[PDB]
């Protein structure tokens, strides 16, 4: 550009300054990978050299532009907390300011100073909102391409998936991820790789999988990539390395660009015959050993991208840089971190942008416990919902780290726990609320009809003592009907703060203890009041969660009658990723094979070599699997336990290893295992909700009082047990009837002229006052008797 | 014009159904009924499509927008539910505005909606918040239909007290108030501007200095008489007389040419007003009609009814 | 580009002395912290000898002959 | 060549159009979107026609035969169905394909169809029963179109393998693999034979032995670029840039002048390959740009979109 050639002597200079900083504050005494050298000077100057390569001409704003964009893009990545990267921002300006006094600071120096060339041609600067809504449509279209799992994205994932096409874009470009599980690694790699062409090509890591497995799949990525020419997005994740031969290979392949060796013997003649077969494809005329392989290599260079995801584990960065230093050298470092609070806040909002949060007359505290580092003081009915739902999320993290600090071990929490907490948060506030509109539908019909039956009434009284016997003892009920009706509209405005704890409860309270179970959900509780969010008190969750109706057929279908078993089964019947049951005890087993028995539900386990056989069955056939022994986990099920299906115009599709077989709509996997102190791999971790089914100090005195009733007093365990049933099933007629009377009532659409309507009600009147006379019967003169023997005992 | 056979005559609801509507872009019909449901069809196939039950109460009235995408309705509940035809959830319901609210609107701004009950008021909310802003008054009795004007400065209500009132959106006053009807006023509806040209020789109305033929209103009743009024006059320019019980539904031919009325005496009519040339009438339902709907381009008309069929026709 | 390098002081010396020492066929090492200027060093003092072809190799914490 | 005023703008669909096409007879202009309508519209008056249902899932592409009174259509359901244009009926269905079907054509001949699917295969069927004579296999990858030549001897294909393959229909032979694209490739098209000369003037291609300058072909891809081959001798001609996004589709001017392009970059671009004179840019519509028709006698273009609009443009 011959118009910013005066700008070369103040430009490096500002770049040396900045440099220097970045050596004097940055030192690896912090972390492993602080390590600057002129290498990113180096790759500084490329990188504003190729930004201005098309470009036909550009103002010195332009330039201080891109310069600044890519000390981000050098300097603010590695970066591992948000205090440095303050810092980095604040002195790139201030340097940028010092060495160009002349300049327009706003032109030049935006916040979100972001560059592509997905929406141009040529690599220019591109505003967020554009970004934000060209990568939805692109996204909408690579849901039908692959991956239908919804993403949401927020300003977070910009940033990351505008680094990562960056980086595919260079010819031999190796990345590597460091961020918590399930943060959109692997998945935003995936969708940048398939924007950029790239054949994403990922190892199937098994139990068996051992050395040869690892090279056969790198003869297949490097066969793929030098001959046959075709651009691979070789992804590899930190679990996915089993033997130090993996890491050493892949510290080869990466550096020199070619592992050597891989292709030994017949091997090696092949693949010199693919390479001369290609060199011909591509016009160049080969017939040397070491020519096809230096074209080979050099091919495989350009056309093979490497990405490394890994976890960011402290003391674990030094150990892989020692054990791999091409991961430190020869890959650029994206340190993804945790999701943000402002990240969580978006994707709150975007996730509850359908529900009905909006309340009016919602009064703003005097005091607010802000959380959102942007809430906006005076914030409506769903901005502090979701300041809410970022706090339990934070909560999270105090629990883990009181639980570690004194205590055992903690699951870590990732971004998709809070996935599955808005998910059933929004799942759990349509069935309340739709649930709440019918009955009061009903209730309004029904009531509506009493009304027309007194009209009747009335103007026959101005065959009558039928009449006026039904209306008495209907308004018996009526009375409380329209109790319920006056207070419809109290449980609608309670409905937000309700559904928000239940699904805070049954979405990450799902593998602590009571304790500290009843601590996060009292913690929660305080909170809300505090915020001021409805939601209504003095009612259990299990209660809340479940009605009497699937509670009946859970005792009976072998759950202890407890608090805990209550909401671990409730946790098993509403869930997004398939569960896993830690139970020391089996109950839990035979309380999931008689609840799917009907579903023929298999029993299988990992250990078993038919595994595999009876999985593929499911699949294909959508019964109910059962999967035991976890701690031998077999990562073939991480595709299905992600949900990777594939729709084919009707039919779900699902790759397994490697063969790919339709998916049932019917099946439904469970995992368990026996051994409450056992870790797992960190590839499953997040993968599956956990249940834990511990034993409880009220549990066990239950069971403790209910053996010795049965040994030393067998007369009063038979009354008990026999009480117990008779008063369930009293409830469930109760139910029924009730039901049944309402069902009819709306049924109806003439007046009580006709013949059935009034026998109906009379027999149904008749049959719950007399089912009203057992249970008081059965509860003042049999149970009080049964109480005071299990008194003495207690 | 719409001929004897009918179409197609779907028949789902379980309950008489209160009044259908066209999609403003898409090939679908709306329906509304007193089971608390908001039924969707394929007018051009005869499908069913979707059921919306998120409704307490009957539904009474329902309304689109320009663009189709949000969907306003009322029902007995006391409530104005905002429907995203987008993701055919609720993501709005405006509380407030007591008892039986009878018609919603949305205006042509597109942003804020109408509402008009049995409490001797008319409210009108905003899409964005839901918050009652103003609350016309001054009815005596209960209002029944509501529908603004075509750019959204004027609004028109009808009401039990037999008097039609003609309101400014901008500042709250009366423009005017027409009360003539010897019975209940059901219905009322304007006039597209394709027809005010015609107005002009229908009824001999006389230009004013601005040339205008001045906006126009119509109003049907239970007194079997369609009144035709001028809004800058406040006269009653032409009156309609032959339906044989009470009109629920009045509305102009897409070409400003016929008037469409249905009625309680279970017969949809086609009269002509320029000349007074055509009054077809056709035997719509076996019982009462509760509205009636023309679609702007396709040559397609929908008819409600009591006997819970939703009767479409072709016009030729 | 990685075939480029701008003559300095220290590049002409140290490429001078890693010329003597390789014309006589001694192995030597270069110790620096990373991104110093080694490598490209190495390849310039090379250069110069036109019978002399390097080969790569790369070593990590568990290496084996 | 098409100018910025638009004459129509037909919005009826309920999903994003795929395909847009000319029937080559009649004034009456096709559109496939995917909720499965191929709904017929006339863009000589800017009005609906008639909607064609019968596929289950979205339509991903439609084509006429020679005379125009068979429409082939393929949909994501794997289901190819043929349609009686004269009667609007579904005379025939044709199943086969692993994954949905994404392409289809019939040969001039009329008494065959092609079709192409996401299972790395072409079928080929006919015409008289339905039955799969013929199946091209080679691909890698989803082919995501095929097109065939004038005269019905080759067919052309491009697939996700980012390789554009050259088909001998007499003996399934690969004639040529032309593979220089760096992504994706979307579309091909065809040269036809009145612009053959001026190819061999644009690239100063020199001609064989027998004066037939050999077959050429367009090809665009999601590299924002498209080239354009000579079959004869599987070289790439030339290359075409400009476009900001991934080009959807790629065709040749009637009068072999011009090519016309529509891409992502919510952009209608005419470009010249003679003296590259002309690189005229319509903002064609407010979101991404799938299909585009030239009439081959009417001066009107149509292209559909994401925004669930078809638009039709008046050439000048
Ligand atoms: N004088 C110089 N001229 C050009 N590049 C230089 C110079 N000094 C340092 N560099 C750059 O510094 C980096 C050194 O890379 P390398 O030689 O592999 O370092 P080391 O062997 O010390 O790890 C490269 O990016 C190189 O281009
Ligand atoms: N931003 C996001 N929005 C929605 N879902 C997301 C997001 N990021 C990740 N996910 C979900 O997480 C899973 C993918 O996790 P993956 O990227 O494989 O994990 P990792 O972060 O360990 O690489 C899928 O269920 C995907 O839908």
């Amino acid at each position: 550009i011959p118009s910013l050639r005066t700008y070369a002597e103040p430009l490096t200079a500002a770049m040396v300054e900045f440099y220097t900083m970045s050596q004097e504050r940055f030192t690896q005494d912090t972390q492993p990978h602080y390590i600057y050298s002129p290498r990113e000077m180096t790759r500084w100057v490329r990188g504003i050299f190729e930004a201005l390569r098309p470009l036909e001409t550009l103002p010195v704003e332009g330039l201080i532009r891109i310069w600044a964009h890519e000390a981000l893009r050098l300097f603010q990545d590695r970066l591992v907390e948000d205090e440095e990267r303050r810092w980095t921002d604040e002195n790139i300006d201030t340097v940028a300011l010092k060495h160009f006094p002349n300049i327009d600071r706003e032109k030049a120096m935006s916040r979100p100073i972001l560059y592509s060339n997905w929406l141009s041609k040529d690599y220019i600067p591109v505003d967020q909102e554009e970004l934000r809504d060209y990568v939805k449509a692109r996204l909408k279209v690579f849901y039908e391409e692959e991956l239908d799992v919804p993403l949401v994205l927020f300003n977070e994932v910009l940033d990351h998936v505008l680094r990562i096409d960056r980086i595919f874009r260079q010819p031999q470009g190796h990345l590597l991820l460091i961020g918590v599980s399930g943060a959109g690694k692997t998945t935003l790699s995936r969708f940048v790789a398939w924007m950029n062409g790239l054949s994403v090509y990922q190892i199937k890591v098994h139990r068996k999988y051992t050395g040869e497995d690892f090279d056969e799949d790198l003869r297949t990525v490097l066969r793929r990539s030098g001959c046959k020419n075709e651009k691979i997005a070789f992804i590899m994740d930190e679990s996915n390395v089993l033997d130090s031969g993996f890491l050493e290979r892949m510290n080869t392949l990466l550096a020199n660009g070619e592992v050597p060796g891989l292709f030994e013997g017949d091997e090696y003649a092949t693949l010199m015959t693919q390479c001369k077969e290609g060199a011909q494809k591509e016009g160049l005329m080969l017939d040397s050993h070491e020519e096809l392989y230096k074209w080979f290599t050099s091919q495989v260079i350009r056309n093979l991208h490497v990405v490394f995801t890994m976890n960011p584990s402290s003391e674990g960065l030094k150990d892989r840089a020692a054990t791999s230093p091409a991961l430190f050298n020869r890959c650029v470092l994206n340190w993804f971190g945790d999701w943000s609070t402002e990240a969580l806040y978006q994707v709150g909002k975007e996730f509850t942008s359908k529900m009905d949060l909006e309340k009016p007359n919602y009064i703003v505290p005097d005091y607010m416990p802000v959380v959102y580092d942007k809430l906006p003081q005076p914030p409506s009915h769903r901005e502090a919902i979701v300041n809410s739902c970022v706090f339990v999320h934070q909560t999270l993290h105090q629990a883990n780290a009181r639980l570690a600090k004194r205590g055992g071990r903690t699951m870590a929490i990732t971004p998709r726990h809070y996935l599955d907490f808005i998910n059933h948060y929004a799942n759990l506030f349509h069935e309340k609320r739709s649930e709440l509109e019918e009955q009061q539908m009903h209730l309004n019909v029904g009531l509506r009809k009493i009304k027309e039956t007194v009209d009747q009434v009335e103007e026959l009284r101005r065959k009558v003592n039928r009449s006026t016997a039904l209306l008495k003892s209907l308004s018996a009920e009526r009375e409380r009907w329209e109790k319920t009706s006056e207070t419809f509209k109290n449980q609608m405005s309670t409905i937000a703060g309700d559904c928000l704890l239940s699904a805070a409860f049954i979405a990450y309270a799902g593998y602590f203890d009571q304790q500290m179970r009843q601590n996060l959900f009292t913690t929660w509780s305080h909170h809300l009041q505090q915020a001021n969010i409805q939601f209504r008190t003095d009612i259990a969750r299990t209660e809340y969660l479940s009605n009497a109706d699937e509670r009946l057929r859970w005792q009976a279908s072998s759950l202890p009658a407890d608090d805990l078993c209550t909401e671990n089964a409730i946790m098993l019947k509403r869930f997004n990723r398939y569960p896993l049951i830690i139970d020391p005890s089996g109950q839990a087993t035979e309380f999931i094979m008689n609840e799917y028995k009907d579903r023929k539900i298999t029993r299988t386990s990992f250990l078993d070599d038919a595994f595999r056989k009876n999985l593929e069955s499911a699949l294909r056939f959508g019964n109910p699997l059962l999967v035991q022994d976890v701690e031998s986990y077999d990562p073939v099920l991480n595709p299905v336990l992600n949900r990777e299906v594939r729709r084919t115009g009707g039919r779900v599709l699902i790759t397994l290893g490697d063969q790919d077989i339709d998916l049932s709509p019917s099946f439904v996997i469970f995992l368990s295992t026996r051994d409450p102190t056992v870790e797992f791999p960190p590839d499953l971790c997040s993968r599956v909700t956990f249940v834990n089914f511990t034993v409880t100090r009220s549990s066990l005195q239950s069971q403790c009082l209910n053996e010795v009733l049965k040994a030393e007093r067998p007369d009063v365990d038979e009354k008990r047990s026999d009480l117990l049933k008779l008063q369930g099933e009293f409830q469930l007629r109760l139910r029924q009837l009730e039901k049944s009377l309402l069902q009819a009532l709306n049924e109806v659409k003439g007046r009580i002229l006709d013949d059935d309507t009034i026998i109906t009600t009379l027999e149904n009147l008749k049959r719950e006052a007399a089912e009203v006379t057992r249970k008081v019967e059965e509860t003042d003169i049999v149970m009080q008797e049964v109480e005071t023997v299990s008194q003495q005992y207690l | 014009i719409p001929r004897p056979p009918e179409k197609y005559a779907l028949s789902g609801h379980r309950s008489p159904v209160t009044r259908v509507i066209f999609h403003p872009v898409f090939s679908v019909m709306v329906s509304a009924s007193e089971d608390a449901t908001i039924k969707v069809w394929d007018y051009e196939t005869g499908d069913f499509e979707r059921t919306l039950k998120g409704h307490t109460d009957s539904v009474q009235d329902i309304s689109f927008d320009h663009s189709g995408k949000l969907l306003a309705s009322c029902s007995a509940d006391m409530t104005i539910k905002l429907w995203d035809f987008q993701g055919f959830e609720c993501i709005r319901t405006m509380h407030g505005h007591d008892h039986n609210v009878s018609s919603v609107a949305i205006m042509p701004n597109g942003d804020h909606i109408v509402s008009a009950s049995r409490d001797k008021t008319i409210k009108m909310w905003e899409v964005q918040t839901g918050y009652c802003v103003k609350t016309f008054t001054g009815h005596r009795e209960w209002v029944r239909m509501v529908r603004p004007n075509q750019d959204g400065t004027l609004i028109a209500s009808c009401s039990n007290d037999q008097t039609v009132r003609v309101w400014v959106v901008a500042t709250k006053e009366c423009k005017a108030e027409l009360r003539e009807h010897e019975h209940v006023v059901e219905c009322i509806s304007w006039a597209p501007e394709s027809s005010y040209s015609s107005i002009s020789e229908a009824t001999g109305s006389e230009t004013k200095k601005s040339g205008k033929p001045g906006p126009f209103l119509l109003s049907g009743s239970r007194d079997k008489t369609i009144k035709m009024w001028d809004v800058s006059t406040g006269m009653c320019l032409m009156t309609l007389v032959g339906h044989d019980n009470w009109v629920r539904g009045v509305l102009f031919h897409s070409g400003g040419k016929f008037i469409l009325s249905c009625a309680d005496d279970k017969t949809l009519r086609v009269w002509d007003y320029k000349n007074k040339r055509c009054m077809k009438t056709l035997n719509a339902h076996e019982h009462f009609v509760t509205s009636l709907d023309f679609h702007k381009t396709a040559p397609y008309v929908v008819t409600g009814s009591v006997d819970q069929t939703v009767k479409v026709w072709e016009c030729r | 580009a990685p075939d480029v390098v701008v003559p300095t002081l220290d590049t002409v010396r140290h490429e001078a002395l890693l010329y003597t020492w390789l014309a006589e066929h001694k192995p030597l090492v270069l110790c620096g912290p990373p991104g110093s200027g080694k490598t490209m060093t190495l390849f310039s003092a090379l250069r110069a000898l036109p019978d002399m072809e390097v080969v790569g190799l790369n070593f990590s914490s568990a290496t084996t002959p």
